[PDB]
This record gives structure tokens, C-alpha cells and sequence, in this order.
């Protein structure tokens, strides 16, 4: 899971 | 927005998608080419393709269970094609690269002829 | 093999469904969750969650219109993760977790379950 | 395009  | 994104989401999307393919479940179209029937989803192939896109939104063809390729379109071809959209892979060789070209020009896929046209022109 | 890959044509595809949920083009299923209603496309469904997927792979359920979801299941939660699907983002926030992770765990969507699970333990 |  990531910062978009 | 506050969203976060996993990453890998929409690789993992269209490998299950493919796996349906393969397994031929909730397939609702035949693509004939020819001699050859090739079985899919309607939603897939408007997804990669803008003649498809345009076919399944008419509102007579989408309800269409099969669809006829023009007779010029190589199956070999719409296959590579075909396999490239459930995948993200393009099988592209030096034996099927201008049929590969025609048929996604026909077909409406954009980077897939971009490619082609950088590989014919570094082999030129 | 000998492919190339096209890094962005998994995205893109998604986008593209999207876009067809967007405008109810080729949604062939209605999830009803209490007084909500939301439609969507089966494989899409069933590419996401392992619940989905166990129903439209059943003999029967498979041409069902409409699916019933569980009374305890919160429309809201549903929507952030129907949203999920079809873009890979994630609308967590601290009013919403628990919902959406007690969604997740019913719809079988695993890694959605495990960071929600890690963003509790954080807060604890 | 990228060699996977
Ligand atoms: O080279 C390409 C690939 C492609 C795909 C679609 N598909 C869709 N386009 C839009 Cl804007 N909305 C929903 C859908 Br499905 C249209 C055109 C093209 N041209
Ligand atoms: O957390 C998750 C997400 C998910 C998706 C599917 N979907 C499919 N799985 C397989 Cl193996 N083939 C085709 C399809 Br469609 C099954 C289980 C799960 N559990
Ligand atoms: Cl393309
Ligand atoms: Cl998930």
C-alpha cells in the first residue's frame, strides 16, 4: 500500500 | 482525497481475469477470425480496444454473442492480440510483427501499433 | 518467453472498467446491500473477492440479476470497497475502518483485511 | 514497453  | 492504493491491484485485476478466460467462465462473446473462434469478455476487449469499445456500445451489436472479424485479419495475429490484453505481453517476432501491426491497427490499440512501428523502423 | 510488457496496460484496463461503471455500460449484475443498490460488472466482482468469485462460479447463482448481501452489512462500507475495485484506492478513515474491514473479511478481500488490521494496531 |  502506497501514498498515491 | 485521503485514499492510499495497493499497488499491485490492477495486475492482480487482470491475471484473475485472465484465469476466467482459461477456464472459459462468464465469457459472453466469440470473436470468429477466419476459420478460428476465440471466446471472451465483451468488457476486456472494449477495455483494450477501441473498435471493440465502439462495437459493444451500438446499441444492436451489444447484443450480439458473436462478432466477425473482416476476412483480411489474421488469426494468428488477433490471438497474440488477444493473449496481450488479458496479460499486459506481446508476443511481437520478426514472422508475425506486420500481422500483428494490421491487426491492432484494425483493432484500435494505440500503443501496441506504437511499438510495432519503433521495431520495423530500427530493423529497416 | 521472448514478450515485451506494456507497464501501464493493467491500469489502464482498470480505468477503462471503471469508465463503463461510471456509465452503466455492460453491468450485468444489481448488489443489494439493506436499501442500497449498486451495479456492477460479475467478472470484475469476482476478480476482487473470494466471496464473489464462490458465487458467480455456482451453477446457479451464476444467472442470478440481483445478489442479496447479509442485513449486517453497511452500504457505505460496501461502496468504499466496490470503489477499491475498480480503482485500487482506498478511502480509509477512523469513522469508516471498522466498516470497511468487516465488509472486507465478508467479501474474502485479503489485502484490503491486512491493512486494516495494521492501521487498528497503530492506533491502539 | 519494458522487458519483464
Ligand atoms: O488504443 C485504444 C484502447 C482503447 C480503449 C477504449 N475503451 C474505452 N475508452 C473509454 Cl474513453 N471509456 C471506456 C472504454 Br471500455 C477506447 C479507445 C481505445 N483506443
Ligand atoms: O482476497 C481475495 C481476492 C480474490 C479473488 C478471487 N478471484 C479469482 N481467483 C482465482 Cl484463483 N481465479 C479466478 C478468480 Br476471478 C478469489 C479469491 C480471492 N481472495
Ligand atoms: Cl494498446
Ligand atoms: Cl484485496
Amino acid at each position: 500500500w502506497v501514498i498515491p | 482525497d485521503s485514499c492510499i492504493q495497493f499497488t499491485r491491484h490492477a495486475s492482480d485485476v487482470l491475471l484473475n481475469l485472465n484465469r476466467l478466460r482459461s477456464r472459459d467462465i462468464l465469457t459472453d462473446v466469440v470473436i470468429v477470425v477466419s476459420r478460428e473462434q476465440f471466446r471472451a469478455h465483451k468488457t476486456v476487449l472494449m477495455a483494450c480496444s477501441g473498435l471493440f469499445y465502439s462495437i459493444f456500445t451500438d446499441q444492436l451489436k451489444c447484443n450480439l454473442s458473436v462478432i466477425n472479424l473482416d476476412p483480411e485479419i489474421n488469426p494468428e495475429g488477433f490471438c497474440i492480440l488477444l493473449d496481450f490484453m488479458y496479460t499486459s505481453r506481446l508476443n511481437l517476432r520478426e514472422g508475425n510483427i506486420m500481422a500483428v501491426m494490421a491487426t491492432a491497427m484494425y483493432l484500435q490499440m494505440e500503443h501496441v501499433v506504437d511499438t510495432c512501428r519503433k521495431f520495423i523502423k530500427a530493423s529497416e
